[PDB]
């Protein structure tokens, strides 16, 4: 009886030219694109100093079959971008790399605002196997007894990243909430796939929030947000002394090779050896060492300068973009402040402090980099001067 | 809120003392007082038909 | 095959080059002209497919010189890339066709901001940090449509001819770490006056605060060491080594900083002398004034 409805069916499914005709695949596209929510959230603090410890997932579940077929690759890949930029915007600032796997939490790395430590780090656990058995205890209270000797002054805040298994609760998390919240720290969880519950009011009582990755264009935005500091203002957090202001230098007069270049062996900077052309030195030790902004030897804090460490800190400070009005009679000189030329192809954004015109091309590049406007330097400083 | 009312505080309190670092002021009032006394009227007419 | 660009930001300063002339000198603001003729024109000998822009820096405004912003080079572009609607004059680009008609525009826009520059707002100096503003939109207008194939590798030409004024300089950091994450290289090619934000540009990204000596000496810095190949600049070696250094101290306090903390917990970098708050309406606890007052 398999024929009697087989070829029927083939009698229908040949004739599917007449389906083109109808506009059903073309006016749904017009109309998705159109879909622009907007919830624009203050995501701001002005503490300039954070710590994270981020939590990477080592257990069995980091093989399946969802955005690639090896999801092992998928996470240690992209985290390597989520370095590069943590110090693009604050290198200031430095992360953690906490593994775990067969029941146990090892901490790979240390407390270091090294950019090469930890991108080179990430490619061992590529031939790191996969037991499984995933422990969230355990990579949590280790968490929490390393970050209780940084002062109170930051946000403290502690990433947890999981291949959102099926609530991924040891024994009773719920016990510990209220002893992170007496530490001051923040639990910020991350899921992938299934619904995680457990983890919610983790993040909403320590300070946090709580999302679900739907594709890889969307893994990449969520660590966009994660750049910024979390949102909130304390009052036993607010008390800091001693800023360190290195200076960089170049260790020679003429020629590189003519002196004894710089971080060598004699030279007191023994924590990265090798050949480089130059680095920091602390204003109050003289003591020369790496160009990173870590966390010196000799004195106990990190360094925080002012031209490119401190400035980066700033420079995402400024986050907004700008608004568009619309019109029935085309008008607006049309002429660009930046790049002259528009696109005459209904898109007019102006500003809220100077109003002037830009195009497809100068306002992504406003709220990605630019973060300002460039009207602001031939209006504002102009009463004032 | 308290974050959008510190970045205009900043922003203009700056105004009063800029470039009061080093001789980012020096040099600045060095060129404006070569040129001569502005408020005097006869210089301006002076500088634009150069 | 491909193409390049080169951004020339001039300081066209009438004040400044009004009264450099008293002075017996031979380069003056008639002779600055002369600097884009011979870059224009040797940047597009090496490759006829390449794109020429030249923004200048007035007192009032960052005047595009090419392209202009009338009606002639507004609206159309005359770049060589664009064969339909242009081609009596960018067809013959092999010799003094197209590099001719890149200087006339120059002369043509600049007719109308000479004449407005009656000065009768006293003095206002030249917005230096509103140059740099306008260069980062028009290399990212023409990167998305390249990016298709070519590449285009291009770089940015600063020329600074005079101090700033009453604008804020954290305006001009701005456009240092908006242009690091294109992989552009930014310059520097003081004149006379020296300051201590343009030099920054050059220790971030990794460009080259050079020195210019006299002022006829200007077409030997800017071809070799200045050029837009950016190909053998790492094993060139022609400028002197830099050997001062200027960097950033207080934002609003008369101090050097070295080891001073903020006003609380913002970022007005101040110093370690401040128990409470300073200039904003904050607080600050008493658990750390008493402790740094002491030693
Ligand atoms: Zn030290
Ligand atoms: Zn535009
Ligand atoms: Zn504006
Ligand atoms: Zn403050």
């Amino acid at each position: 009886r398999w024929e009697g409805g087989y070829e029927r069916t083939w009698e229908i499914l040949k004739e599917d030219e007449s389906g083109s005709l109808k506009a059903t695949i073309e006016d749904i596209l017009f109309k998705a694109k159109r879909k622009r929510v907007f919830e624009h959230h203050g995501q701001v603090r002005l503490g300039m100093m954070r710590h994270l410890y981020v939590v990477v997932d080592g257990s069995r579940t980091m093989e399946d079959q969802d955005l690639k077929p090896n999801r092992l690759t998928c996470t240690l890949k992209l985290l390597e971008y989520f370095v590069e930029e943590y110090f693009d915007q604050n290198p200031i600032s430095q992360i953690g790399i906490i593994v775990t796997k067969s029941k146990r939490a090892e901490k790979l790395t240390e407390l270091s605002g090294n950019p090469r430590k930890h991108i080179t780090s990430l490619k061992k656990a590529v031939d790191m196997t996969c037991h499984g058995e995933p422990s969230l205890y355990n990579s949590l209270s280790i968490a929490m007894q390393t970050l209780k000797h940084m002062p109170g002054h930051t946000s403290r805040e502690v990433l947890i990243i999981f291949s959102s298994l099926t609530t991924c609760d040891p024994s009773n998390i719920y016990d510990l909430i209220k002893t992170l919240k007496a530490a001051k720290i923040r639990v910020s969880v991350i899921g992938l796939s299934a619904e995680v519950r457990v983890c919610t009011v983790l993040a909403r009582e320590t300070g946090g929030t709580y999302h679900v990755i739907l594709d890889e264009s969307h893994y990449k935005e969520l660590l966009t947000h994660h750049v910024s500091p979390p949102p909130a203002s304390s009052s036993s957090e607010c008390s800091l002394i001693r800023m360190g202001f290195p200076q960089h230098t170049i260790a020679s007069l003429s020629d590189q090779d003519a002196k004894p270049s710089f971080s060598m062996a004699h030279l007191d900077g023994n924590t990265e050896p090798g050949l480089t052309l130059g680095g920091y030195f602390c204003p109050q030790c003289r003591a020369k060492y790496c160009e990173l902004p870590v966390e010196c030897k000799i004195c106990g804090l990190t360094l925080v300068s002012a031209p490119h460490l401190a400035r980066s800190y700033h420079h995402l400070f400024p986050l907004d973009a700008f608004q568009e009005i619309p019109l029935e009679e085309y008008n607006g000189e049309r002429f660009c402040y930046g790049c002259q030329g528009e696109l005459k192809d209904q898109h007019v954004y102006v500003c809220a402090v100077c109003q002037n015109v830009f195009c497809v091309d100068c306002d992504v590049f406003v709220h990605d980099s630019l973060h300002c406007c460039p009207g602001c330097i031939h209006k504002i400083p102009a009463p004032s001067g | 809120k308290r974050a959008k009312l510190q970045e205009s505080i900043e922003y203009e309190d700056l105004g009063k003392n800029n470039s009061v670092k080093t001789i980012a002021l020096n040099l600045k009032k060095s060129d404006r007082y070569y040129h001569g006394p502005t408020p005097i009227q006869s210089l301006q007419y002076a500088t634009s038909q150069d | 095959d491909e193409l390049n660009l080169l951004v020339i930001v001039v300081d066209a300063n009438p004040i400044w080059w009004g009264k450099q002339a008293l002075k017996e000198s031979q380069f003056t603001l008639s002779k600055c002209i002369d600097a884009v003729m011979v870059l224009g024109n040797s940047h597009l000998f090496m490759n006829r497919s390449n794109k020429l822009a030249v923004i200048a820096s007035h007192i009032q405004e960052s005047r595009f010189l090419y392209p202009g912003k009338n009606g002639r080079l507004g609206d159309f572009f005359g770049d060589p890339g664009n064969p339909p609607e242009f081609n009596p004059s960018g067809s013959k680009d092999g010799k003094y066709e197209l590099l001719t008609s890149a200087n006339e525009v120059i002369v043509e826009e600049i007719k109308d901001l000479m004449t407005k520059s009656d000065i009768k707002g006293q003095h206002t100096e030249t917005l230096l940090a509103g140059s740099l503003a306008k260069a980062l939109c028009y290399i990212h207008r023409m990167n998305k449509e390249v990016k298709d194939n070519q590449e285009m590798k291009s770089r940015i030409l600063v020329i600074k001819a005079a101090e700033d004024s009453a604008l804020q300089y954290m305006n001009f950091m701005n456009v240092i770490f908006a242009a690091q994450k294109q992989n552009i290289l930014i310059d520097a090619c003081v004149l006379d006056s020296d300051s201590g934000l343009l030099q920054q540009a050059c220790d971030i990204t990794g460009g080259l605060y050079l020195k210019v000596p006299q002022m006829p000496s200007l077409l030997q810095y800017l071809l070799w060491v200045f050029l837009p190949d950016q190909d053998q600049r790492s094993q060139l070696i022609l400028p002197p080594p830099v050997h001062v250094d200027y960097r950033a101290a207080c934002f609003c306090h008369r101090n050097l900083i070295e080891i001073g903390y903020v006003c609380s917990v913002c970022l007005s970098i101040f110093c370690n002398f401040s128990p409470i708050c300073t200039t904003c309406e904050t607080a600050f606890k008493i658990s750390l004034p008493p402790v740094l007052k002491a030693k």
